[PDB]
This record gives structure tokens, sequence and C-alpha cells, in this order.
RNA sequence: CACCCCGGUGGGGGAUCCCUCGGCCUGCGCGCCGGGCAAGGACGCGGACGCACGCGAUAGACGGCACGAUCCUCAGACACGACUGCCGGUCUCCGACAGCGGCGCAGCCGCAGACAACCCCCCGGACUUAAGCAUAUCACUAGGGGGCGGAGAAGAAACCAACAGGGAUUCCUGCAGUAGCGGCGAGCGAACAGGGACGAGCCCGCAUGGCAAUCGGCAUCGCCGAGUUGUGACAGCGCACCGCGAACGCCCCGGACAGGGCGGCCACAGAGGGCGACAGCCCCGUAGCAGCGCGCAGCGGAGCGAGUAGCGCUGCUUGGUCAUGCAGCGCGAAGCGGUGGUGGCGCCAUCGAAGGCUAAAUACGCCGCAGGACCGAUAGCGCACAAGUACCGCGAGGGGACGGCGACGA
RNA sequence: UAGCACACUCGGGCGCGAGCCCCGAGGGCCGGGAGACGGGUUCUUCCGCCAGGCCGCUCCGCGGAAGGUGAGCCGGGUCCUAA
């Protein structure tokens, strides 16, 4: 938790493809310190760690910006659809099960539920 | 036997570098019930279905 | 056509995902300054011009051959010979590969 | 010359590694898994009723499963990032 | 007795909750109740204890003795407080594992946020106990 | 001296007993896979990391939220959040294509693969019983193939009846081990009722002709398409959902008090577990306490079911008997037809097949939860342990053994 | 107990320890060296051993720690077909 994640939000998407890099560089030259000399044990576990601390950040901006870019689309890219299930993604909506044909809606219609107590 | 498809020597490889015995310090390590490998592979008498 | 994924990974390639490290061992060493070769332990899966041209981009150095053998420790070790002469010692110590 | 003697020449192996199931199992000359069948595309059936609690679902790691699972108990809201968008209007 | 069904009396499910519970539970069951002056300003019974916390051995072989709590331990279940101590053999003095219902706290440390954390569970139960006393009132 | 027997001490071995984070059983709950790449696999991923478990190049806690001080073998990390919990990201590669299919189709989609307890469809044994055996039986089972779902299937009478008539299906009770079938041998074997659970009903087709009033797609209020070989209709949903929880001291024994003794106290809490012996009052807990809203609009209604029903033959099936069902083949209907325990014909009675949908009561493993006159390490699951592991087999597959110091302070 | 090395011998060395380990000498004996399949690190170095090796071991295919496999030309694929 070198970099925090306060400071990622601040940055844009590229330049958190930029610093992904930019650590990734890092890590090679504290792997080079590992075989060759002494490390503290941690320390490539911290660069590895915020490595995907800016990946993660980049996703969630990511899945942010593409969502309102494709908000209004006819189809959406199935990343910002809602992964139910196969079965529930192909299920009939709701609408469409209460779809029922005209001698069923006269009939709903011109005799409706009626509420009503009885006593004896 | 010198002449290895690219998934045999991964395989070999990969029943090379878990064949060692327990690291030392895990030794220290509170609840470690384990004081040897029992599944350390010796080449002669353990064979490893790897064709 | 509508873009299914929207939302992409950045792809891999990048020069810290190919190299490991860079060995210093009696080996390395002997090629280091004898032969103008530093040895580098790589991805697995990298071919010899991934290897090659991350050398040519983390060290910034001209690369002349790549010489890679997957070892039986698991990794790939790959050898690479720098076109300068005297560059490999000359990136080992500004690497801290020695 | 039946037991001992014929057991020198036994430097074939026909049962090389299958692609599918990973088992010792998929025959060089027959070209099918004798395990799971591979390349059929279903499963062969298998043949021990022990076959099922060693090899079945379950008995990997249910990658996918078990994230469906924790999804089905929350109510499948889904990604977290898009949760609140799609909550926001 | 216990009514509500969807919690165990098992004696086996309770045991196997006691040794494979998390550490934020295993926080809560090294529980130790407070002085009779904490009581009075607090209120509640018991509250977690943590390092930093004076303790008064209330049980065992240290029992009367006081001293802070220099270090918790949730595997195992064991606070081991200042001035509870046995020597090893090469003169080393090793602090004894006290199990917490065994301990007393005197004083509660309060320097970081534990202080919030002990005027939170005060305020739910001065609240908890107004609206029994209005359930009861009615 | 050896040998033998008995005892003592020491071995040897792991019985016994005590324990149990395990099993088993029952109930309840859940019932949610997959080109958005599943099941399964392969290979990798820890600073020191083999196994196990976790994970996927964001690889041994990445983010959000909650929690709030430790994690620990070393080194270290840590209020700029330790250890955790919940949820979400990331999620390599092999493994679902000679792919197949739908829609005018710039293109968008679907199927495949898993699951095999429950359920539906097809295929279909033999051991066995008959004291042999061939029909029969086992059995319309096992098994194999195919296919779903959270249930499935069934289902609104071409039904039962013979009454003073009942009224979808499913389930229970019951009819009933009955009528009946059967080398009438062994054996097999229903139904209507009556009582009950639960209850629910509907639809397509022959829809206007003063104009397809209908739908799909799009780059969208306009095109293109479907369609006259005929398209056409909205009543149901949703959110919220806590944190606290009473009451104990002294003395004795002891390594230690939860023991003993004395004296209290709380209890809508004396269920259970932990704590150095057996705790209502030491701890975790236990009893106890908290809800709501939003919706429902219109325009046809006599439409009717054919290579079928039925008959003949055949094979299977059934308790179904001069045929119960199913199928194949031949023949092949009607305006009236079907049926009436099932020969033909006639009566009378009762229904309307050959098109479709339909909750609930019903079944059930994994898993979760809770229980139990269950078992207590040769038992109970194969596994209380690095168990489907080690290990064996070319292969399909086969498959163990192994629990216990203490106050984890010395 | 059955059984298990019985063409070697002499000196020296390291070593707590030597019939077997090393060196020198003598006397004998026979294959040895390259590939495939198969094995999979057994290779090689350093250290060890009071465990394993049908005896013993200071040795080792053992135990521990390391090191090692570099290709336009070798083999396979990126080629071709055979049954
Ligand atoms: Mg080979
Ligand atoms: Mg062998
Ligand atoms: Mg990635
Ligand atoms: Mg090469
Ligand atoms: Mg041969
Ligand atoms: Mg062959
Ligand atoms: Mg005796
Ligand atoms: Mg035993
Ligand atoms: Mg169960
Ligand atoms: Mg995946
Ligand atoms: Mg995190
Ligand atoms: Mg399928
Ligand atoms: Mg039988
Ligand atoms: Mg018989
Ligand atoms: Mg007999
Ligand atoms: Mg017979
Ligand atoms: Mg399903
Ligand atoms: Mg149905
Ligand atoms: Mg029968
Ligand atoms: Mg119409
Ligand atoms: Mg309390
Ligand atoms: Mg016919
Ligand atoms: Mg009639
Ligand atoms: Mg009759
Ligand atoms: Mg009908
Ligand atoms: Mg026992
Ligand atoms: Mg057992
Ligand atoms: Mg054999
Ligand atoms: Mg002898
Ligand atoms: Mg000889
Ligand atoms: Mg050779
Ligand atoms: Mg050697
Ligand atoms: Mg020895
Ligand atoms: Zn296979």
């Amino acid at each position: 938790m070198k970099i925090r994640t306060l400071e990622l939000r601040e940055k844009s998407v590229e330049e958190l493809e930029t610093l992904a890099f930019s650590l990734k560089e890092e890590l090679l030259r504290l792997r080079q310190q590992k075989n060759t000399q002494t490390l503290k044990p941690h320390e490539i576990r911290v660069m590895r760690k915020n490595i995907a601390r800016v990946l993660t950040v980049r996703t969630e901006k990511l899945y942010a910006e593409m969502y309102e870019k494709h908000k209004n689309d006819k189809r959406m890219p199935k990343d910002l659809r809602p992964r139910l299930t196969k079965a529930k993604r192909m299920a009939l909506t709701k609408r469409q099960l209460n779809m029922s044909v005209h001698s069923v809606c006269k009939r709903r219609r011109a005799y409706p539920r009626m509420y009503f107590s009885y006593s004896e | 036997g010198s002449r290895k498809t690219e998934i045999i020597k991964t395989r070999l490889s990969r029943a090379l570098v878990r064949n060692r015995p327990i690291p030392v310090w895990k030794r220290r390590m509170r609840g470690n019930t384990q004081q040897y490998n029992m599944k350390r592979r010796h080449w002669r008498r353990n064979k490893l279905k790897i064709y | 056509k509508y873009t299914r994924k929207a939302v992409t990974q950045p792809a891999t390639g990048h020069p810290a995902d190919i190299i490991r490290f860079g060995a210093c061992n009696e080996k390395a060493v002997r090629l280091i300054e004898n032969n103008n070769t530093l040895v580098f332990i790589c991805d697995k899966y990298a071919t010899k011009p991934q290897i090659g041209n991350a050398v040519t981009r983390f060290y910034k150095v001209p690369v002349e051959k790549v010489n890679t053998a997957r070892s039986i420790k698991g990794y790939k070790k790959a050898y690479v010979k720098l076109k300068n002469e005297g560059d490999a010692l000359k990136i080992a110590n500004e690497a801290g590969i020695i | 010359s039946k037991g001992t003697s014929s057991f020198g020449k036994k430097n074939k192996r026909n049962h090389i590694l299958c692609v599918r199931c990973g088992s010792m199992s998929y025959h060089k000359q027959k070209l099918r898994c004798s395990s799971c069948g591979y390349p059929e595309k279903k499963l062969r059936n298998r043949g021990s009723p022990k076959a099922r609690r060693r090899r079945g679902e379950g008995t990997g790691r249910m990658r996918h499963l078990k994230k469906v699972r924790r999804a089905a108990r929350n109510g499948f809201k889904g990604n977290a990032i898009l949760r609140a968008l799609r909550n926001a209007n | 007795m216990k009514f509500n069904k969807e919690k165990t009396a098992s004696r086996r499910k309770n045991r196997k909750a006691h040794f494979t519970a998390n550490s934020t539970e295993r926080r809560i069951r090294m529980s130790s109740p407070l002085s009779k002056e904490l009581r009075e300003k607090y209120g509640f019974r018991s509250f977690p204890i943590r390092r930093n916390d004076k303790v008064v051995v209330m049980k065992g072989r240290f029992k009367g003795n006081t001293g802070t709590v220099v270090e918790v331990r949730r595997k195992m279940y064991k606070v081991y407080v200042d001035s509870c101590e046995a020597s090893k053999m090469n003169g080393r003095k090793v602090r004894v594992g006290i199990d917490a219902s065994n301990l007393k706290i005197i004083e509660l440390y309060q320097g970081d946020g534990r202080d919030k954390i002990l005027e939170r569970k005060m305020n739910n139960r001065r609240m908890q106990m107004e609206r029994a006393a209005k359930i009861k009132m009615e």
C-alpha cells in the first residue's frame, strides 16, 4: 500500500497505463536486487500489489467511463450488461410474461378483481 | 530421453521443482505438524507417468 | 458492429513481463566479461525477438544475437549478445546485474 | 519367456496425456482418450460409480461456479462499479 | 432456554466455531470484564481486550497482579500481561499467556480510536436501554 | 546348565477407557452452469515455499464497504488501517466448429459442453423366483442413449358412471393384496368412489374491408422488411429490515477452581460453548426487543382440429380378461362422432378426440442450516490426519494406512 | 538357522573408524564408446553420513546445498505424402 488509491483516482486512464508500465519497470529493478543483493522481504510484494492497484483503478475508471459512453446505446457492450446467468439473460421479461391475448384482457377488464368480505 | 516434446519437458520440470524437502523455516511455524515431505519422489523407486 | 468487450485490459509483452532478471552466476559473469553477453532469465513463452526487443528497450543497448534455452528448473534462460564492445560489462554495472 | 523376459520389451507407451482431461489415457493409435473420451464432444460415460467422485463436477476448482454461487446469494447485483451507476439512473 | 431454532446449542458446532473462529470474532471472544469504576462510566459489562490495557489478573497463578497488556494473540486465545512472567533456562523472561476471561480491565486504553469504539458501545447501550424503558413504560 | 510356570521391574505392542473441529441419519432451506468461454484439466503465481490449500501475468487480500490492532518461523508489515468479513474486479492455456440453425441480414442472435439425485422420452437385460425349465418372474427394473427444470411431468373430459348422478391434473387416505391376469403354476395386480391436501382456469384456428387496424430491423418518427399462401392485443411488481443484552464474593483443597463449604445475586436470560477440574452471575452467547409502498389501459368472438379416428393384421405392453395401452403396415371415415371392464349388433346414457398453455398441493442429490434414544478412530463416509491422497494398473479403473504432553508459561 | 562378496595382493594416504574409499606397485579379467525407446536430474561440483547399499565405507546412481542443457546448418514443427 505504498501507492495509495487516493492518488490513483485523480489520474486519468491513460495516465494509469503509463504508471503501470513505470511500476512494472521498478519491479524488474527490484527483482534484480533480490537476485544480486538482499532486499526487505516485502518490497517485491508491495511493488507487485501496487501494480495491481493501479490496474484496478484503471479498470474501475474504465468501467465507469465506458458505461456513460454506451449508456443510451441500442446494444450495450456485454461488459456493461449485468452478468446474471445465461438462463437469466435469456429469460422472458416480466412484460413479456404478462402478455395475454385480447380475450383475456377483455375478461379481466370487464370482470375485475372484487374486494369483499363474507359473514354469516 | 534427450528427445522430448514441449509438454513432456514442462511436466518433467514441474515434477523436478516439486521434488524438494520442506524448507527449514517451516519447521519453526506454529501448527506445523509436518516434519519431512512425505511426497518426496526418488527417480528409481517412484515412477512419474510422463510419456 | 458494436464493441462486445468495452473494458479491455492493457496488452502483455511489456519488457518487464518478458525479463525476470539478469543472472549473476559464475557462468553469467564469464559471459559478460569474455563474450560481451548478458544472461537474462526470462518468461518461458517469450520468443527471441521479444527478448531482444526487451533488452534494447529496457537497457537501451543494441543486441546482436539472442540464444535461448528453456531450463529444467522452469524458466527460460536467454543469452543476449550485445553489438558494441565492452557493453555488457557497461550494462551489468549500471543495471546492477553484477 | 511369457513373463519376466517379455517385460523387457514393454518400452512403448500407448496412452499419453489427454489435452482435455489431463490423465495419461489418450491413446496414440486410437486417437481417443480412454478416460474422458476426447475427441468426442460429450464426456465419456464414466466406467464406475466412484469415477464421478474422482473426476466429476466439484472435484476441481469450480472457478466460475463459486463466483455464481456468491452472486446468487447476494441477488446477482453484479459489477460493483456499474451497480452504483445503474442506481443513480 | 434458547427459543431460536436457527442458532445451535450443539456442542460440536459451538466448539468448531470457537477454534475456527476468524480474527474478527476472535477479538470479541477475547473480551474481559471491566472494573466497577469503569462500569459506572461506560456501563457495559465487558469489552474486548487490547494491548496497553491495564489489567488485574483474577484467576490462576498470577492472581492479584496488575500490569499492562503487552501482547494479545488471537490464535491460541492468549493475553500476555506485563509483570506476569516466567523465566526460561537461559535467563530469558517470557510473558505467560493468560486467558482473557481471567483478566479484569482496570484502565481502558483510549489511544488509537478506541475511545470512539468504547463510546459507540456505550451509546448503543444507552439508546437500547431507552427503548426498553419506553416499552416497559407502555 | 537349559526348559517351563508364577510374581516384580524393564521391554514389546497398541487393546481398554476417557476424549472428538469427524461421520451417519432426519427435517428444513436453497435449487443459481455454459462463446460474458462452462465442468474438468494443463501450466504458472509466496522474500525465504515442498505438500496441502488459495490464486491467475492485477497470479498467496487488487478495489469498495464494514471491522479496529495485531500478523509472525525469520525478516518485516501496521491507524496513510494489522488480522479479518462481505461483495466486486482481474481471471493464462487446453477443453464446447469440417460446425449447425434463425432473422433481409450494412448486421444481430441461438444450438453445441457440463450436471445424471429428482423428472420426461426412447432402447432394454440377465442373475434371480418358479425347488428343473422354455411362457411367466426378476422387470416395462438394472443399464445405455437423449432431454429439461427448480421442480418436472400431468392437467381443464371424445372422463367417471348407471345414481336422487358426479366433474381438470397431481398427492395422501382408501377401495385392495380386491376385481382380475397367470405353465390359473410361481407369482402378479389396478380403477371409480367415500375422506382429505391443494385448488384455477384458459387459448390458437374462419377477426376489418369505408383500406393490416399487426410485427421485425435500423444509421428511427422515416426508411427497409415480414405479412393477404392472413398479421393483430398489459396486470403486476418493489424497497426497508438493528445492536445492545441481567447477575459473585469470601474460605478450603489443588499446578490451576468451574470443586467443597458459607453467604448473596440475576433471570422474558438455569440453551449451549469457552475459560489451567464440573460456571446462570468470568467470557462468547442465551431470553428479549424494528417495517412498508407503487401499479392495472383497447376494438374480433359458433372458432374445431384427416392419411387422423376407426377397422384389419402384426409386434410390444398392461391387472385389462374374444384386447388395456403403444407402434408399424393395409384399409380409410363422418356430419354427427367417441365411449359405456371393453365379442358382434341394437338401445339408452354420457362425453366431443385427432391443436396449445396452465400455478398449488408432489419428488429430490450436491450444498447450507438445524436436530438426533445414531457411531465414537478396526466404529462412523473410502477419508476425524498433506484422502480420492500415497500407491497400483497399458487401460477402463482400483485405492489404503495414520487422532491425543502441558497452564502453547517452563 | 536357510541364506548374503568369497582374483586379487602389497605399501602409502585422508580419517574417530578402512579387506572394499583414494594413490602407487604387482597380478589378473572383459568389452568399451555413441544414438533411439524408456528414465528424469540419476549428470557435475562442494559438503555430508553413525540412515540406505544383502558386510563395512571416509565411498556412492544415497542425504543436503548448488551448478548445468545456448543452434539459420543436429532432430521435430513452421513442408510433403505412405499404409
Ligand atoms: Mg522419451
Ligand atoms: Mg526400475
Ligand atoms: Mg491482465
Ligand atoms: Mg534452443
Ligand atoms: Mg515390441
Ligand atoms: Mg500401438
Ligand atoms: Mg513372567
Ligand atoms: Mg490403530
Ligand atoms: Mg442431508
Ligand atoms: Mg475462464
Ligand atoms: Mg485489499
Ligand atoms: Mg447437451
Ligand atoms: Mg437379486
Ligand atoms: Mg429356477
Ligand atoms: Mg433352486
Ligand atoms: Mg438351472
Ligand atoms: Mg438449470
Ligand atoms: Mg409443466
Ligand atoms: Mg409386473
Ligand atoms: Mg389471427
Ligand atoms: Mg451479557
Ligand atoms: Mg394408423
Ligand atoms: Mg351418442
Ligand atoms: Mg359395463
Ligand atoms: Mg383440447
Ligand atoms: Mg482406540
Ligand atoms: Mg476408518
Ligand atoms: Mg500386471
Ligand atoms: Mg549360515
Ligand atoms: Mg568375482
Ligand atoms: Mg551412452
Ligand atoms: Mg555422480
Ligand atoms: Mg553410513
Ligand atoms: Zn481425456
